[PDB]
């Protein structure tokens, strides 16, 4: 048989299938996708003008900026694209220094300068490791909005302007957020952070490629009113989103979780090979620990003072972690392994 | 805790090849079978790893389309498979025990699976003895296998006096080794000197004696 | 991928001296308060053995004489008496971060006071000569240095085509090398000639170690 | 050529088109749509057993009620087509009362009491008109939330059960909101309300199928932080997401807007023949005005004292009204049409 | 704002009409065409309207299958059709500016569109003077019979332009018969001649008759 | 739908007094503080006019007899004093909830002194006569009041065969009505018979006003 079915020509329209709940629902709106586990080929950061950008860092170099720090690994990933014509640029302009382009490692740090647009001494160092020399208070970071997409099928190109002025929060442009019924998704090119409801709503799993240190911009954060920061789950310093969405009862900010992972997958389920156990006596929270030692020996007992089951587990390249609440019921013993 | 990899494969230019290591004395928490690639007297390669009770896996970049870990719970045993099969393929792949990431090192090793790609069929060696019309003191000895593929021969001499084993060089396509061994000259002709040459490949054994003109 | 440089790619140690190698991370290795760096010993046709594991912990069964040192970027194996068995190549490993990744190596060679090769010479088997080739075998047994020339003289003239050389690896208990040069060369081939002559000269004497035989 | 999309069997799986800006997204995530238009054919509110609704209305009358107040226009079209049903079903009980059900005119007025579950005097009345022998204070009120989806193609059923307590807060189970980049939507059965980011973050345009009383979830808001009643657009009571989206610069709570027409369309554009201009000599914002007279003349010059143009204005059955701010620069005379 | 409807439709059972309305003088704030039924002599129905220029048109419920408002903006015109035809749709259909639901009244009117439902076919009347030797007076009147047309109606016109009386037709036998009669001062009659005009237009015909004695 | 019922159905007035006619809504007309409501005149033969719009405003150009009034359901238009121009149908409609809607009506007849029928006898035509029928035609023109009941005298026998007659609305000029009495026969019907009359009874005298003629 018939149905009817509104469209509009600027929202997106079309058809979709849901194979659980089997839900074939078509309509006109805004559809939130997963842009986490295909972002290398699917999306591409890329800068306005190399030439114009060379002279910005001149200005920066010369006025005492050391260095610069990707947000986004997006951004660190055009850093290393553009390095080499970047170099040149500056070799023609006789500008008497280099820019060098490191790994991303880890949690994308956060630098306290800017890159102010325009119309040793030696290297300025993009990324790689936190240097001494290098302070992150002394590099530029989050210093690109996005202008507007390039969409194509295929890749879709993403091109940056230098912002005029620092802020801590997120490129909103970058960003998104949904909620049907009972569930809930903040996301993002490297977020994807779902919440449920089933009798209450708290947070159910998250997925991150990278751990970034802007702030969360409140106008796409659902639920945000009234939120606690020490009781947010993926936390603030983070770009865990303030809202209740962002809660879970008996668990408190993961500031201490296996964030450093750079790279990690959030949810509430036992790690292979443990146990925990609510007990008022267990110790207190800490630095979360990872369930295997140094040796791959497995940590059979676990325990909680005060969290709820299932366990907030984090799992990495390494194996598994645990929030901060869950501890060792057998104390300290062998080599343990903590984050700093 | 022991690992067992399967026998040695020689396998034509273009074909698939799946080779085996069955680890004795595992549990869930550690065995992880890893897999490296090692050319002769080069550096190692590391593939990837895969546990078989948990069929985690991980490759490295390389690999991504050459290599693909399998796994039988039941005989805890690791399978790896190497898809397209060329000249650049061979070398010895060993198996080895690790862990995930920042966890432990390589523990205990397999005793490696030798894999050769080639359009060339298997030939038996030729074996021939290698003595001397002079006298001196001390008297040395040989047998020249000549002439077999793929490799490799073992040549023992009566089964159990200093041994000499050399390298296998390739000519006209074929491989070329010798073998000596040494002896006083009190002892030589009255006592006998036979030389096992065995290739497996072939799954034949070839005898000598060693008797002087 | 982190990759790691090892230096010396070859080192030379007497018995009794100290064998130093390092390897050079071009990023930390450290996590955790852990360097996650291993040094592997490979006797040849084997596979490799592990003696340090994490920056400086010698592995279960090693012989002390084995040690490890230094953090972050820079690693160092030291051996101190090296021994006649430590005939091996050594590899350093990192497990910081994916791909797991291999140094290059050290090979590492023993010094012994030279010794001279044992030279014998092998006419061709009576078997060999009836399905129409020939190979004239000649041993250079137990030397030091690996540095040798060979030479084959046919009734005085020198030859240059069919030679083949074999090198073993250095020694497990003797540290000495050996070599053998097998000179083919067709059948009827063997028949113009009357005499053949191995000539092999080492380091040890200017005049050259001969054996030669006739038909 | 090729390329490379994530997807999950358990969320929204599909490929979406947008005409203007030519993307296609293919992916998983979240699909919120407009379904404001196709809602007659689209979805059917369904009580759970008509048996135990029957002695539920029976307790409540017993105990003081007199009748109901739907809180959305969907429910309403329930209680018409089960009217039947329900009236069979007393009369076998020897219930001594009759269930009649009216039309839905303008706001969906709100009613203070509740019908708890079970495990002029004669009739129950259900909507019509605003009757004092049956005040609303007298009558029950949002008394359904949502038990299950009857997911299909064509037409989907909403199963719904009685609330166990009274609440002022729309069912959240049938509300939803979505946010990408620039672009915002809160959404319900009956709302569509868009916002988007020109500059500056504002209310773009509503469509309102019902205008109805309850609240607005919090847990199903963008943006819930630090928002003042007085500056939501949509007027909270009426159920305006509690959300700075839900703001317009230079406007106010339309408290006083046409609400009463209820149902409706706002945007920010002239209303067809009239100009308006920003003169603080304007007179003060007041009760919505009708830019067509009682005798349909068209008043031409329109003004606000420090609104900001384009003008906020509704459009509805009987013609074009403006927000409060707006007012006639000729200031009151002639025959005006004003709201409540 | 001047409203234009139309000419009169003969229309077989079952078929379909579309009339039209051109309106003169408006803007796009006003100018909704409302269309009603009246039966002759009966209570007016409403069935919608629609602006030509915001193509906004609203039907009511007992004419939502039958009536059908489109437009065209440059004509400024507005079309009602009428679906499956039947005679209790033959009346006059008025065509009248209005505006949206509680705003204003009926300001202007068309003259009205006649409607005829009918199987018969278009028949031209037969006109007979009506003249009378005898008794007269300071006034004699003189009369014209149209008889035997269809379908309604006729203009009788007398001279072009005294005190005339028209008389409403009656049908007979499936066709229709009216008269005329005008009284003018018999001093002018017969000196002076007159004449009855009979104009029937569904049939195109034009007769005219002078009146003389017998 | 909102009904609107109109009384009486039917008025008679005389010339100068005073009309009062009402109209009944079932549910209130009222919004916004009007009331949407008005009055229509319609002529015979002609568009429906406008006199009062909402309850009680007086149309422009409209005469100040007209006058309305009223709120929610029930309203009354009140012409004062009525004069001849004003026999006409009269309408009330509401625009407040779709549909819009009309009331059935309510038909003015005006009352004058009496008056008497000028009658009129006509032959059938010498045209009529050749194309095989004949119609024998009388006008009873300007006579108050509507009601009359016409006799025809064929040769002194009275004929109630074939008659048929028609009545005017009322004039707007002089209050009066009129009507055409219509006999149809055959042409040779006609000639049989020589002498004809036509004879009315009216309330103005109770001996006929006759008229007749002969061939
Ligand atoms: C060295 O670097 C600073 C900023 O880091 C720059 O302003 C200056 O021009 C450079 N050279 C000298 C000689 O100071
Ligand atoms: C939802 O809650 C019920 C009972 O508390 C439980 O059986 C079910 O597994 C839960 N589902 C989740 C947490 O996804
Ligand atoms: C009238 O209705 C009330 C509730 O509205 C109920 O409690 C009461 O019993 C009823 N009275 C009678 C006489 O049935
Ligand atoms: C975007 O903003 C500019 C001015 O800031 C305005 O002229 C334009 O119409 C806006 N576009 C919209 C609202 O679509």
């Amino acid at each position: 048989g018939t149905e009817n079915l509104y469209f509009q020509s600027n929202a997106d329209s079309g058809c979709v299938i849901n194979w659980k709940g089997r839900e074939l629902k078509c309509g006109s709106g805004i559809f939130v996708t997963n842009e986490v586990h295909t972002w290398t080929e699917q999306y591409k950061f890329q800068a306005d003008s190399p030439k114009r950008l060379s002279a910005a860092i001149g200005k920066a170099w010369e006025e005492g900026v050391c260095g610069i720090r990707s947000a986004t690994r997006l951004e660190n990933i055009m850093w290393k694209q553009i390095s080499n014509e970047l170099n040149h640029i500056l070799l023609e302009n006789d500008m008497k220094f280099t820019v060098v382009v490191g790994d991303v490692s880890g949690i994308l740090a956060q630098g306290k300068k800017m890159i102010r647009p325009q119309p040793q001494n030696t290297t300025f160092i993009i990324d790689g490791p936190n240097t001494p020399e290098c302070p992150d208070n002394q590099r530029a970071w989050n210093i690109w909005e996005v202008e507007d997409y390039g969409f194509g099928i295929f890749t879709t190109n993403i091109w940056l302007k230098l912002r005029d002025s620092y802020t801590q929060v997120c490129d909103h442009r970058l960003m998104s957020a949904a909620i049907k019924d009972s569930k809930a998704v903040h996301a993002d090119m490297g977020y994807w952070i779902e919440s449920e409801k089933n009798e209450t709503w708290k947070l159910a799993r998250a997925s991150f490629i990278e751990v970034k240190t802007c702030i969360w911009p409140k106008s796409h954060t659902l639920w945000s009113n009234g939120v606690l920061e020490s009781e947010m789950i993926i936390p603030k310093i983070y770009g865990g989103p303030i809202s209740q969405h962002n809660y879970r009862p008996g668990y408190f900010t993961q500031t201490a979780g296996p964030w450093h992972l750079g790279k990690l997958e959030l949810d509430f389920d036992f790690c292979e090979g443990t146990t925990v156990v609510v007990d008022e006596h267990c110790g207190n929270r800490g630095p979360s620990l990872r369930t295997t030692t140094v040796t791959g020996k497995i940590i059979h007992e676990w325990c909680c003072r005060s969290c709820t089951l299932p366990p907030l587990r984090f799992k990495g390249e390494d194996g598994c972690w645990y929030g901060m609440e869950i501890r060792p019921v057998k104390d300290k013993e062998e080599n343990l392994v903590k984050s700093m | 805790v022991q690992l067992q990899q399967s026998g040695p494969e020689l396998v034509k230019p273009g074909a698939s090849v799946k080779m085996s290591c069955k680890a004795s004395g595992c549990t869930l928490t550690n065995c992880f079978m890893h897999w490296m690639k090692q050319k002769p007297g080069q550096d190692l390669e590391w593939i990837g790893y895969i546990n078989p009770y948990n069929d985690m896996t991980k490759y490295s970049e390389n690999f991504k389309g050459k290599a693909t870990l399998t796994s039988d719970k039941s005989s805890s045993t690791a399978f790896m498979e190497l898809s397209s099969l060329t000249s650049e393929d061979s070398a010895v792949y060993y198996c080895a025990r690790g862990y995930l990431l920042r966890t432990g090192c390589f523990d205990y090793w397999g005793q490696g699976t030798t894999l050769t790609v080639s359009s060339a069929k298997t030939t038996p060696p030729s074996v021939y003895p290698l003595a001397p019309d002079t006298t001196g003191s001390s008297v040395t000895l040989g047998c020249l296998v000549k002439g077999y593929f793929p490799e490799s021969v073992t040549v023992t001499w009566n089964s159990g006096s200093s041994v000499h084993t050399f390298p296998a060089l390739l000519q006209s396509g074929l491989y070329t080794m010798s073998s000596s061994v040494t002896v006083p000259s009190s002892t030589w002709p009255s006592q006998t000197v036979t030389c096992s040459v065995a290739h497996p490949a072939s799954s034949t054994t070839v005898d000598k004696k060693l008797e002087p003109s | 991928n982190i990759v790691l440089t090892q230096s010396p790619a070859s080192l030379a140690v007497s018995l009794g001296q100290r064998a130093t190698i390092s390897c050079r991370a071009s990023e930390s290795v450290d996590s955790y308060g852990y360097s996650f760096m291993h040094w592997y010993q490979q006797k040849p046709g084997q596979p490799p053995k592990v003696l340090i594991y994490l920056a400086s912990n010698l592995e279960s069964g090693v012989p002390a004489r084995f040690s490890g040192s230094g953090s972050r970027t820079d690693f160092t194996l030291t051996i101190d008496p090296v021994e006649a068995d430590d005939a091996a190549t050594y590899y350093c490993q990192q497990n910081n971060e994916n791909p797991l990744t291999f140094g290059a190596g050290t090979k590492l060679e023993l010094k012994r006071a030279d010794a001279a090769p044992t030279v014998s010479i092998f006419p061709p088997s009576s078997e060999q000569l009836t399905s129409g080739g020939a190979s004239v075998v000649c041993f250079l047994n137990n030397f030091y240095p690996k540095d040798i020339n060979v030479k084959w003289k046919i009734d005085g003239s020198e030859r240059q085509n069919g030679v083949l050389n074999s090198w073993t690896d250095q020694d497990s208990k003797d540290s000495t090398y050996s070599m053998s040069s097998t000179l083919t060369l067709t059948k009827d081939e063997y028949e113009r000639h009357n005499s053949y002559t191995c000539e092999a000269t080492h380091k040890t004497s200017t005049s050259p170690i001969v054996k030669s035989f006739n038909r």
